[PDB]
């Protein structure tokens, strides 16, 4: 038994979402059966959305019900989800899980896609602003050095940064992005014997797959 | 109401 | 709307303890066909939710008998004897007799470990962010434990509120420590207007504040 969410990850506020999730190892068309949706913010609570089951009834979140609309295809072992007026209150993460009724023992989640992700937002693709952050001014030395890396103001995630196009990997925190109004901005910190630099060069390698750039950063010394 | 179990 | 709350919402462990969790619906949860419709579920980074318990003290088939879980009516919970690394992730419980259905907010149930001084480095904007209009002060703080921490941002002795950005990792699985950056985001002409500036951590791993400054003309 597997399930799979597909659907249009980023809409503009006020755009319709229409969601798939396609099921196997089980039949909608089996006495008790349904599926119902949940979705996830990030870094937050589960929220659940709708549920359908095999006689064709339906339960919606009353908070919502008016924008949901959920429907199946028995046939095509299919379960769809529709969204009307999105916006982005709507960001999050969207589960399909499976859930049987009539006998008790039976009656839960057993089964969640891998789920499937939202931004909603009118931000338009926006390519980052790569910094290199290179230690105090004058500072005193040293023992162990720590170099960084801003990347500001970007849109839509993710991006990816690697020290020295991957070899150094070790000693490196990238943290998770947040959202300055409309745009993501992230930073890496990397630590190294002070030995090996400046004498030898870092540089901070950032990635933006939507936005189709690529940008390196030298971390000079000052 | 409450979520339909049967 | 049947509110779930859960306690604690954050839980260190060391491997092998024991570990309780508390949930607490806003109101009773026993449908009308007599069964009370408590679930527990457990997440892992970057999983979906699995199930645990149903119907308050019910294993679901493949879950080790060293969970188990208790409650009646409107309180509950659920204890795991001996923790195990893959017991780590966060806890929700839910109740699916009323609708909406509604799970909590679940609990993260983390690593426990030895206390741990960060290590603070503070990053002046780079010549190219000021060339470009704004000044972006950068502050890291690495490898730490415990997770709770408090930052404060200082220009010149005074505390600054505004513009601060932070982001935390979250718990490391090599050496269970966390670290997190802070960033204080300016207009060139506001960094200009003052000369030194001050990252301050306070941590329970010191009585004194931990600081790192830099004058801007130097």
């Amino acid at each position: 038994v597997t399930l799979k969410e597909s659907g249009p990850g980023i809409l503009q506020p006020s755009q319709t979402l229409s969601l798939t999730c396609s099921f196997s190892g089980f039949s909608l068309s089996t006495n008790g059966m349904g599926v119902s949706w949940i979705r996830q913010p990030s870094g937050k609570g589960l929220e659940w959305l709708a549920h359908i089951y095999w006689d064709e009834d339906k339960r919606y979140n009353p908070s919502l019900k008016s924008r949901l609309t959920i429907s199946k295809d028995t046939s095509n072992n299919q379960v769809f989800l529709k969204i009307t007026n999105v916006d982005t209150a709507d960001t999050a993460t969207y589960y399909c899980a499976r859930r049987r009724i009539i006998y008790d023992v039976e009656d839960y989640f057993d089964y969640w896609g891998q789920g499937t992700t939202l931004t909603v937002s009118s931000a338009k693709t926006t390519p980052p602003s790569v910094y290199p952050l290179a230690p105090g001014s004058a500072a005193q030395t040293n023992s162990m050095v720590t170099l960084g890396c801003l990347v500001k103001g970007y849109f839509p995630e993710p991006v990816t940064v690697t020290w020295n196009s991957g070899s150094l990997s070790s000693g490196v925190h990238t943290f998770p992005a947040v959202l300055q109004s409309d745009l993501y901005t992230l930073s890496s910190s990397v630590t190294v014997p002070s030995s090996t630099w400046p004498s030898e060069t870092v540089t901070c390698n950032v990635a933006h797959p939507a936005s189709s750039t690529k940008v390196d950063k030298k971390i000079v010394p000052r | 109401a409450e979520f339909r179990h049967d | 709307d049947v509110l779930m709350t859960q306690t604690p919402l954050s839980l260190p462990v060391s491997l092998g303890d024991q570990a309780s969790i508390s949930c607490r619906s806003s109101q009773n949860i026993v449908h009308s066909n007599g069964n009370t419709y408590l679930e527990w579920y457990l997440q892992k980074p970057g999983q979906s939710p699995k199930l645990l318990i149903y119907k308050v003290s019910n294993r679901f088939s493949g879950v080790p008998d060293r969970f188990s879980g208790s409650g009646s009516g409107t309180d509950f919970t659920l204890k795991i004897s001996r923790v195990e690394a893959e017991d780590l992730g966060v806890y929700y419980c839910f109740q699916g007799s009323h609708v909406p259905l509604t799970f909590g907010a679940g609990t993260k149930l983390e690593l426990k470990r030895a206390d741990a001084a960060p290590t603070v480095s503070i990053f002046p904007p780079s010549s190219e962010q000021l060339t470009s209009g704004g000044a972006s002060v950068v502050c890291f703080l690495n490898n730490f434990y415990p997770k709770d921490i408090n930052v404060k941002w200082k220009i010149d002795g005074s505390e600054r509120q505004n513009g601060v950005l932070n982001s935390w990792t979250d718990q490391d699985s090599k050496d269970s420590t966390y670290s997190m950056s802070s960033t204080l985001t300016l207009t060139k002409d506001e960094y200009e207007r003052h000369n030194s500036y001050t990252c301050e951590a306070t941590h329970k791993t010191s009585t004194s504040p931990i600081v790192k400054s830099f004058n801007r003309n130097e």
